[PDB]
C-alpha cells in the first residue's frame, strides 16, 4: 500500500497527460509515468513474491530511475533482483514477516537501491 | 568455491583506453556467467535406486547401473590460469616501479619549485636578473635576436 | 601534484582487473564441474528411464 498508492497517484497524472509528445513539471510527469510503465512489465510463468515487488516499485516510485534510460529499464530490474535476492534476503524477510516497511527497513532499502544503481 | 567481491564504480576508472572494449566484454562475460551460476542447482539429485529397481523388471541391471554408476566419478577439471597471477606480479612490478617512483621523483621536484616559488624574493626589491634567473622563459635570447630589442616588435 | 597523487592512489587499486579476471576463469570452471555432474546423472537417468518406458 505504502509504495503502491504513491504510483497510482502518478501514473493517474501521467495518463492525464500523455496526449501529446513542455515544462519541467510535465516532462517530469511523462519520464515518470514511462519509468513505470517500463517497469510494471512482466515475463510469463515469473511470478514475484509481494517483498520483491515492494522492492521494485519502491526503486521506481521515489525516483532512483529517472537518469536511466526507459529502454534500459527492464534490464536494471532483472540485475536488480538478482542482487537483492542474492544478498539482503535479511531486510525482504523482515518486509515479508513484518507486513511493512518501517523507517529503518525503508532507509536500508534505499541504500540498497543506491549502492547497487551506482554500478551503472 | 570462494570468489572475492568487486566494487565496480571503482574498478572502472582503472582501464586504458587501449584494453577498454575488452574489459567491457569481460566484465559481460562475468555476469552471464554468474547468472549461469546461480540458476542451476548445487548438486544433481540422486535416484530412487532401490524403489526404481523394484519398478523394473531386469532389476539386476538396475543394480548394476547404480553401481557402475557410483563408481565413475566426473574427471575434476583444472587450472591453467595462475599465469593470471603472473600478470599479478608482472604489472606490479611495472605500476609500482615505473609509475609509483616516477611519481615520488617527480613529486620531489614540483616540491622543489613550489619551494622555490613560494619564496621568491618581492620584485619591489627585485632586479631583471632575478627574473630571467625565475622565469627563464622570459630570456631575451641575446644570440637568436642578437641586435636590439632581441624580440621582433611584433 | 594532486594529479600526481591521485593516479598514485589509482595505482594502488588497480588490481580490481586481475581479480575480476581470476573470478571470472575461477567459476567458470566451477559450474562446468556442475553442469557436468548433471550431465551424468540426467544421462544415466534417460538411460534407465526407456527401459520403464517398455
Amino acid at each position: 500500500k505504502q509504495v503502491a498508492g504513491t504510483m497510482k497517484l502518478e501514473l493517474a497524472q501521467y495518463r492525464e497527460v500523455a496526449a501529446f509528445a513542455l515544462d519541467a513539471a510535465t516532462q517530469q510527469l511523462l519520464s515518470r509515468g514511462v519509468r513505470l510503465t517500463e517497469l510494471l512489465k512482466q515475463g510469463q510463468y515469473s511470478p514475484m513474491a509481494i517483498e520483491e515487488q515492494v522492492a521494485v516499485i519502491y526503486a521506481g516510485v521515489r525516483g532512483y530511475l529517472d537518469k536511466l534510460e526507459p529502454s534500459k529499464i527492464t534490464k536494471f530490474e532483472n540485475a536488480f533482483l538478482s542482487h537483492v535476492i542474492s544478498q539482503h534476503q535479511a531486510l525482504l524477510g523482515k518486509i515479508r514477516t513484518d507486513g511493512k516497511i518501517s523507517e529503518e527497513s525503508d532507509a536500508k532499502l534505499k541504500e540498497i537501491v543506491t549502492n547497487f544503481l551506482a554500478g551503472f | 568455491l570462494a570468489l572475492k567481491t568487486i566494487d565496480w564504480v571503482a574498478f572502472g576508472e582503472i582501464i586504458p583506453r587501449n584494453q577498454k572494449a575488452v574489459a567491457n566484454s569481460l566484465k559481460s562475460w562475468n555476469e552471464t556467467l554468474t547468472s549461469r551460476l546461480a540458476t542451476l542447482p548445487e548438486k544433481p539429485p540422486a535416484i530412487d535406486w532401490a524403489y526404481y529397481k523394484a519398478n523394473v523388471a531386469k532389476a539386476g541391471l538396475v543394480d548394476d547401473f547404480e553401481k557402475k554408476f557410483n563408481a565413475l566419478k566426473v574427471p575434476i577439471p583444472e587450472d591453467k590460469y595462475t599465469a593470471q597471477v603472473d600478470a599479478e606480479e608482472k604489472e606490479d612490478v611495472k605500476s609500482c616501479a615505473e609509475f609509483l617512483t616516477q611519481s615520488k621523483t617527480r613529486i620531489q621536484e614540483y616540491e622543489k619549485e613550489l619551494e622555490k616559488m613560494r619564496n621568491i624574493i618581492p620584485f619591489d626589491q627585485m632586479t631583471i636578473e632575478d627574473l630571467n634567473e625565475v622565469f627563464p622563459e622570459t630570456k631575451l635570447d641575446k644570440k637568436k635576436y642578437p641586435y636590439w630589442p632581441h624580440r621582433p616588435i611584433e | 601534484i594532486d594529479m600526481e597523487k591521485s593516479q598514485q592512489a589509482l595505482v594502488q587499486k588497480r588490481h580490481y582487473l586481475f581479480d575480476v579476471q581470476r573470478n571470472n576463469i575461477a567459476m567458470a570452471l566451477e559450474v562446468t564441474y556442475r553442469e557436468r555432474l548433471h550431465r551424468v546423472y540426467r544421462e544415466v537417468k534417460n538411460r534407465l528411464d526407456y527401459h520403464i518406458s517398455v
